[PDB]
């Protein structure tokens, strides 16, 4: 119960054990290693867990990633950019040019997203150079905006 | 465009699942008569 | 049976299908492991060897008893068909929903063990009460007012028409509506189209019915006619004839008035009583509505109020054009002409004034029907 | 004629598609000149999943990289990248790698380079790289391939400059990930440690625990040090491990770890490794004090935590190879274990050829013990995952058979089936020859 209190608590709310990656489209092999590892540890937990090999906790290393979406200037420096977060939304089939995100908050610098969360940015001022926002992103400054006075 | 692919596939699904449950027993409809496997 | 009650895809899309082979998969792993039971250890038929036992078992004679108490824990307490109070206990095929007082259980021939239950079939008060089949055509063949039609339709069919509207604005139907109009207004008309249009169970109560001879037992009828109707399914239970709650007195009850005065205060608790009646509605009409108890029209027992007049002038024609739908009537008369023959002919001097002009053709046995035929059913019928 | 007519001529040509391929002798030209008018029908009038789902019944997607414009390519490769799940290995990579194509000839890359990853060949990354003249998607890029954990060594063709070479070589070394995990901390005022208590929040337990002696279990202080080490990871600093001796008293900040007993000391060592996660620098350096400790379970613990730090961040140095194989030798079967995992765990998907030389005689060693060998074989697992080296799976399964049905009934040998299976995640049909093989096993493993 403790080692589960603090694999909640991981990294005070920062880190993940979340194997995919790009919208559950890619799997990590890594992470998928060190969690299958770990559960095929616990499946003998009096001999394995509990006996002489509680180190064995320790391949959950390769499965834990931050939950930061930092955007970054050309210049590599951090630079806040409100974001748009939300449940994402499969808009495959749906006419026109459906939101990809249920939600109208913004949330400026490096939104914590959860599993499932997606993100997109809300100024039109820097165009992203992923299409999907997740870890770093390159912000380019928009050449074509004009700033509304 | 496979219309009649999957009604077909389903309705033989449908078909199937009683024919396979008669074969357990819970047809034969009494008055006042429990389940074969309730007694 | 209730496998998956998920059809909201209602489309070609993957998700169907995936559903599907789910389901089937599912389906398949259980009829597996069904399967290996009597391959490896059968150790009987599974098929009558079952039914064979159960039934050497459990009394073969059961007899016809009657539950009337609940004991969960293998005993039940009934009395003998002579009358003799029984322990009898519950068997395996027990199944044990139907243990309310009244319902015959069936116990062993041997050691008189509950052997089955009693299928009922009967709900004597409801069959002399519940319509079989549609009594008239569809709302069309009423004719002339429709002031209540519309206002009959939200009352009863629009709370069964789509229930989200009413739903959606944030209320729930009308509690009650009374027909009240002049002698032959055509109430029982409107009752007429109200279960050619009816969706849902319907129950028909004489007006006099309620009052019964012996003292107390009115009270007893109302209380049935209500656990019939409500324990049956939703239902338009209509209790034509109001006024006679204490218009008529008949020496055939024991009790006088308060009596009548009795059965008034079991219907008004029957109506709005002390527990959730469910989803049951209430059409009752009456011609003399000046003695009705003021009590049973409280909004809350009797809400929407409807009055039926006689027919319009205007309406008159519509009434008559199809009280006569599909006579061979002959162009030598105009209906105008007695259309003002009566002053105050209601509805039902249209029809009388038709059915007499068919009968005194048919004297003849003529084919059509005559001006003279006419002026002789108008006379026939207002004059007396 | 209208769309219906469109519609039902598609399903059609399905149907007579499936039917002829069962008769192997009707002419295709004709078919497939309507099937060409019609993919062009649809895509102007966008309804591209429709041409997708005749093109996929007629087999010929080859037609699809001539009729995708750039307003119509995002639903196209949409609905095929939405298909693939679907579609079974061979059909899958068959529309991945067109998927792939569309993404090249319609220039966004890195739509491009997932599916790639997808596919698992570093082929197809090195051409995206190369079609690539934007320094700022190649770094981007770079940013994706660390955050998916695959070493791509960046050749000399690929840029005609060192600096910028050694920029996104660093890039690819999560250099950045430490300085925007402690930027973010920094942001959010999370800096500040928790220890085990605030968590365990022992004032609102106290309702009922007023009457039990304080004894302070060993499993209850390994239970601490875990939570202690969960919670305040990345972070840099620790009140429990490395907080400052301010109270009155000269003795060393080993006393809590000198309270556990052996392997607990060496997960007590091993938390100090998640401490200093991603900080190689100071992570190295305060391992070092605890390297020169008596106690062998210390130096185990120490070497496994400077494996953990290095965990998803490489460097030039490769201060872990240096370090750890010179223990790797040891005969104490502790230290050999903690040095195979760090150098597992730092080395994870890294496919480098001097581990696998040096693991595999360990593998072969009849007089290691069986804690050894299984996270060797562990650690050879996690190095080549989804690499399907013959020669790794060879080693294992040899070693397989060299066990005697005693040895099978430990928990233990049921790791070294996780790491040949390890070694093949991800690759469906290559792995059908290694489950033939593995039929050979004992009953009792076998299954
Ligand atoms: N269009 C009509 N409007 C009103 N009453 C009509 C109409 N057509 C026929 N009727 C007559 O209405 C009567 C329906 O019974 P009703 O008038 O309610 O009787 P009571 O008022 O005595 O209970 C029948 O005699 C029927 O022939």
């Amino acid at each position: 119960v403790r080692i589960a209190q603090g694999l909640v608590h991981m990294g005070k709310g920062l880190l993940t054990l979340n194997p995919y990656h790009s919208d559950r489209f890619l799997l990590s092999p890594s992470a998928h290693a060190g969690l299958v590892i770990m559960l095929h540890a616990c499946l003998d937990m009096k001999a394995i867990i509990l006996g002489k090999y509680h180190y064995m906790l320790y391949f959950l290393v390769l499965a834990m990633q931050p939950r930061m979406l930092l955007t970054v200037d050309e210049n590599l420096k951090p630079l806040s950019v409100p974001v748009r977060v939300g449940q994402a939304v499969d808009v495959v089939g749906q006419a026109g040019r459906p939101k990809t995100i249920t939600g109208f908050q913004t949330h400026s610098t490096p939104v914590l997203l959860s599993a499932g969360d997606r993100a997109e940015l809300a100024t039109e001022k820097y165009i992203p150079l992923s299409s999907i926002l997740e870890g770093f992103v390159i912000l380019k400054e928009n050449p074509e905006y004009r700033e509304e006075h | 465009p496979y219309s009649a692919s999957i009604k077909k596939v389903e309705k033989e699904i449908k078909d199937m699942s009683k024919k396979v449950n008669d074969l357990i027993g819970i047809k034969e409809s009494d008055t006042g008569l429990a389940a074969p496997s309730q007694w | 049976a209730a496998r998956i009650p998920t059809v909201t895809p209602l489309t070609k899309c993957k998700l169907r299908l995936l559903k599907l082979e789910r389901i089937k998969d599912y389906l398949l792993m259980e009829e597996e492991f069904v399967a290996n039971q009597e391959r490896l250890k059968p150790q009987e038929e599974k098929t009558e060897e079952d039914r064979s036992k159960v039934d050497d078992i459990r009394g073969s004679p059961m007899s016809v008893g009657s539950l009337e108490e609940l004991i969960d824990e293998n005993h039940a307490i009934v009395s003998s068909s002579v009358g003799p109070e029984y322990y009898v206990s519950i068997m395996s095929f027990v199944d044990k929903d139907q243990l309310e007082p009244g319902c015959s259980i069936l116990m062993h021939n041997k050691v008189l063990s509950v052997v089955g239950l009693l299928q009922d079939e009967v709900d004597p008060m409801v069959s002399v009460m519940k319509v079989e089949k549609a009594p008239l055509e569809s709302y069309a063949d009423i004719g002339g007012l429709d002031p209540q039609i519309q206002e009959i339709k939200e009352a009863v069919e629009l709370p069964l028409t789509h229930p989200e509207l009413y739903e959606d604005i944030g209320i729930k139907p009308p509690k009650g509506v009374i027909l009240y109009g002049e002698p032959g207004t055509g109430k029982t008309l409107l009752a007429k189209a109200v279960a050619n249009s009816t969706s849902a169970t319907f129950l028909r109560v004489v007006g006099s019915e309620l009052i019964q001879k012996y003292l107390g037992d009115g009270p007893k009828l109302v209380r049935e006619l209500f656990r019939v109707a409500d324990d049956l399914s939703p239902s338009i239970v209509f209790i034509d004839e109001i006024d006679a709650v204490g218009t008529k007195r008949y020496d055939a009850h024991s009790g006088g008035e308060r009596e009548i005065q009795r059965t008034m205060l079991e219907l008004l608790n029957q109506l709005d009583g002390f527990d959730s009646r469910g989803d049951v509605k209430v059409i009752l009409a009456t011609n003399k509505i000046e003695s009705l108890d003021p009590a049973l029209l409280r909004p809350g027992r009797i809400d929407r109020k409807i009055e039926f007049p006689l027919p319009d002038i205007k309406t008159r024609r519509r009434i008559f054009t199809i009280h006569t739908s599909k006579m061979t009537l002959s162009d030598d008369v105009n209906l105008e002409e007695f259309v003002m023959t009566k002053d105050e002919f209601s509805g039902a001097d249209i029809k009388a004034i038709c059915t007499e002009a068919g009968l005194l053709a048919l004297r003849e046995r003529r084919m059509k029907v005559t001006h003279t035929d006419f002026k002789k059913a108008k006379e026939k019928v207002m004059f007396k | 004629w209208g769309h219906e007519y469109v519609r039902n001529l598609a399903g059609e040509i399905a149907q007579e598609y499936s039917k002829q391929h069962q008769n192997e002798e009707a002419p295709f030209d004709d078919l497939m000149d309507l099937v060409q008018q019609i993919i062009a029908f649809h895509m102007k009038h966008n309804a591209e999943p429709e041409a997708v789902d005749l093109l996929m019944e007629v087999e010929d997607l080859d037609l699809l990289q001539e009729h995708v414009d750039e307003k119509n390519y995002k639903r196209t490769c949409l609905y095929l990248t939405a298909a693939a799940k679907y579609l079974a290995s061979p059909d899958d990579m068959l529309v991945l790698d067109i998927a792939h194509s569309i993404y090249m000839k319609c220039e966004e890359y890195p739509s491009a380079l997932q599916v790639s990853l997808v596919l698992d060949n570093l082929q197809y990354v090195k051409h995206i790289f190369t079609s690539c003249n934007d320094l700022l998607r190649k770094k981007q890029f770079c940013y994706i391939l660390a955050r998916h954990g695959v070493l791509f060594e960046l050749d000399d063709n690929m840029v005609l400059d060192d600096d910028e070479r050694e920029q996104m070589q660093d890039i690819i070394n999560n250099y950045k990930l430490s300085e925007g995990y402690l930027t973010l901390a920094r942001d959010i005022e999370v800096m500040e440690a928790k220890s085990p208590e605030d968590i365990y929040k022992a004032h609102l337990l106290d309702g009922r625990a007023s009457a039990g002696a304080t004894v302070d279990s060993a499993r209850q202080n390994l239970a601490a040090t875990f939570v202690n080490a969960f919670v305040n990871a990345g972070f840099g600093q620790d009140k429990l491990m490395t907080g400052p001796a301010d109270s009155s008293s000269g003795s060393s900040s080993g006393n809590w770890l000198f309270k556990n007993k052996e392997h607990g000391k060496t997960s007590a060592a091993a938390s100090l490794g998640m401490i200093l996660l991603w900080d190689v620098d100071s992570g190295l350096a305060q391992l070092d004090k605890y390297f020169h400790s008596t106690d062998n379970h210390v130096i185990a613990g120490a070497l496994l935590g400077v494996g953990i730090v290095n965990c998803g961040v490489k460097n030039d140095c490769d201060p872990a190879l240096a370090l750890l194989s010179d223990y790797v030798d040891k005969e104490d079967p502790a230290i050999r274990i903690g040095a195979i995992m760090g150098l597992g765990i730092s080395y994870a998907n890294t496919q480098n050829e001097q581990l696998r030389s040096k693991l595999t005689p360990i593998l072969g060693d009849t007089n290691a013990s069986l804690d050894v060998i299984a996270f060797t074989a562990i650690s050879l697992g996690l190095v080549f995952v989804g690499s399907c080296n013959e020669e790794v799976a060879q080693a294992i399964i040899f070693a397989l058979m060299d066990r005697s049905e005693a040895d099978l009934g430990e928990p233990l040998a049921r790791l070294l089936p996780l790491g040949l299976g390890l070694l093949y995640l991800g690759k469906q049909e290559s792995v059908e020859a290694t489950a033939e093989v593995s039929k050979t096993f004992n009953e009792k493993i076998r299954k």
